[PDB]
């Protein structure tokens, strides 16, 4: 429940950007479009809407409901 | 989700069209 | 082979610019554009150089423009 | 490497990355 440098592994349960918006579950398309289908990167742990690190981005990011924010970082505490 | 190749055209449509909306409404 | 049947869907012609006259980025680079239409991965979409296709259904054929600001566009075909 | 999960994680995050600064500038 926070991370080690970049969250390449983090797999905790944070879901909002450092912003405060809800993020967007990585199984659906709405309100983004997006291609970081689950079923296509099956290891990288796109569960639910949790923050998460799947492309060795600078650290947790996700998609946002707010539909003219596509994606913002998250801001998970550093361990 | 759909792992065709008919599905991923879609999102990347789907994908294109949204960014386009974003600018043009700016 | 060089003019519009339809929506694009079947056009294999040679046209590499959108309706106002910007060139296309071509289908194989992900410069200046990143991007996922990687010919490879749609060998039967014909996605050549850098030439206006309708790969993926979408109203007439387009592509991914070079202009930092313009991502994609479409292009204007001669409907046959 | 054009076709592996990495490469295509790789451009979806190249892509993310460009479509914000673009936004940026508007």
């Amino acid at each position: 429940e926070c991370m080690h440098g970049s969250g390449e592994n983090y797999d905790g349960k944070i879901s909002k950007t450092m912003s405060g918006l809800e993020c967007q579950a990585w199984d659906s398309q709405s309100p983004h479009a997006h291609g970081y289908i689950p079923s296509k990167f099956p290891n990288k742990n796109l569960k639910k809407n949790y923050c998460r690190n799947p492309d060795r981005d600078l650290r947790p990011w996700c998609f946002t409901t707010d539909p003219n924010k596509r994606w913002e970082y998250c801001d998970i505490p550093r361990c | 989700e759909k792992l065709t190749a008919d599905a991923e055209l879609q999102r990347l449509k789907n994908e294109r069209h949204e960014e386009a909306e974003l600018e043009r409404l700016k």
